[PDB]
RNA sequence: GGUUAAGCGACUAAGCGUACACGGUGGAUGCCCUGGCAGUCAGAGGCGAUGAAGGACGUGCUAAUCUGCGAUAAGCGUCGG
RNA sequence: CCCGGCGAGGGGAGUGAAAAAGAACCUGAAACCGUGUACGUACAAGCAGUGGGAGCACGCUUAGGCGUGUGACUGCGUACC
RNA sequence: GUAACGGGGCUAAACCAUGCACCGAAGCUGCGGCAGCGACGCUUAUGCGUUGUUGGGUAGGGGAGCGUUCUGUAAGCCUGCGAAGGUGUGCUGUGAGGCAUGCUGGAGGUAUCAGAAGUGCGAAUGCUGACAUAAGUAACGAUAAAGCGGGUGAAAAGCCCGCUCGCCGGAAGACCAAGGGUUCCUGUCCAACGUUAAUCGGGGCAGGGUGAGUCGACCCCUAAGGCGAGGCCGAAAGGCGU
RNA sequence: GACGACGUUGAUAGGCCGGGUGUGUAAGCGCAGCGAUGCGUUGAGCUAACCGGUACUAAUGAACCGUGAGGCUUAACCUU
């Protein structure tokens, strides 16, 4: 059995999310979280956050166990971007993007 | 001042290859609240080495 | 089976490449028409000091905009359907 | 009903022929960016292909020595308008 | 930088004469296949049995075809027992192509023979939209400067309160005109906006606030100048002026 | 980044104690003078990075990474 929680249209860079992601990878959950409480980084705080979020979806939902979870996939995507206008020196304009990602993180007893 | 040829996503690896970031290796254990915390440092609950420092 | 010597020799992937499977981003393609374009056959070819064309501000059980209307203000009388 | 800051965003339940039709909503192509698996790569020099070709993985096969992916080593080879 | 045989290296692997072998091209020969032009069999709505010979190609001339949208044939034919479109696989023709089928999709498609064209894109420092690269690099706007305690809150270097320190003081203090038009006060919220966070804000939403016989405008009077009944002048429009 | 020293069985850094060096007679009090000042206590007070010492403060028990006798062939040797 696998449980899924998502985050979408969080505010950060997908290239600057995946840093944290990585370190987590095929970890028990237990561990992983005193990995990321540890870390100082503000995507820290975004992943402990969805990482939570599945692990209480497979107590109410699937009636699983702490003990015997662990994270068996997690990957992040790229979502939409805000175009923005910053003026430079003499009369120049630029375009300025905003990008935002998605997060998925996937617990299974396996 | 600037490139002449554009640079493949393969060469982009390859610089990002050092950007990994590294965990703590491990973390101590409170010898009398028994709580988690980092070497050297003040537990959340305000106890260093089991002396029960000022936890305002 | 043991020691020494000489010759030969797989298992590593920090990262990267090709193929396949499953996703994200993006809005092409197909299908659709209360909108447009070009004509035919009939109309009508003017409105205004009895205050025009075009506008301002008001008007509801009503905060805003559109439509209608004008202190008798999403309406009043009369004759027909 | 549950996690979360009486958030944002998600996982169940329910409606429906369909929710991978959930309002950022019919169909959902390409550039571009990711996770998983097989093979190759850290004493080798250049338009990156082409001819020859070992090993490994996998599907077949009345072992029929064939099919598919990968490509150590070697001959030739300086894009298009 | 050896740099005046391509390199090793050679006393023949150098030079002259004579002879016999072998290597060597998309040239010639052998085997299989396609097409153009000739003469012959008077074959034949023409394909062959044959039969000789030919087939590098820019500017340019001649000949023959594929596919796309629309009209007739069509009140026909295929289709919810799954159409167009999208994505794979197998087969097939000399080529542009064609046929069948798994998955996705959920309502239209069209044989044959004829007809008509907004009929085929890699380039024009082409036009519109989307997304890369440099790169997580430069920078975050006067070098007047900050430190600590308490409070609120999911979270406080930046918000509120308190004690110190520093800066302006013919201003970086106070009151107006011009111009702007609710930015003013109170409660509440943090997506976007603020070059960082934000409980805070000139940000979002709702309510409240501007009281004159004496201040200003309007009003009476005129300067520069404007308009101007009659009038004078000018093809028309119109110009000057009491 | 790296490199060197040390972590209680301890002089690694700060503080502290003594000394040195630099500056040049502190403050308070007393005396002389109408006063500005001068003189005595006094070469006084203060003193950064330096020298010789000292566990007063900080350098915590643990945890983590790294394994378990090390291929084949031939010759000489153990057994010239």
């Amino acid at each position: 059995m696998e449980t899924i929680a998502k985050h979408r249209h969080a505010r950060s860079s997908a290239q600057k999310v995946r840093l944290v992601a990585d370190l987590i990878r095929g970890k028990k959950v237990s561990q992983a979280l005193d990995i990321l409480t540890y870390t100082n980084k503000k995507a820290a705080v975004l992943v402990k956050k969805v990482l939570e979020s599945a692990i209480a979806n497979a107590e109410h939902n699937d009636g699983a166990d702490i003990d015997d979870l662990k994270v068996t996939k997690i990957f992040v995507d790229e979502g939409p971007s805000m175009k923005r206008i910053m003026p430079r020196a003499k009369g120049r304009a630029d375009r300025i993007l905003k990008r935002t990602s998605h997060i998925t993180v996937v617990v299974s007893d396996r | 001042a600037v490139q002449q040829n554009k640079p493949t996503r393969s060469k982009r690896g390859m610089r990002r290859s050092h950007d990994a970031l590294t965990a703590v290796t491990s973390l101590s254990v409170d010898k009398t609240s028994g709580e988690k915390h980092l070497r050297h440092h003040i537990t959340a609950d305000g106890y260093y080495r089991g002396r029960k420092v000022i936890a305002k």
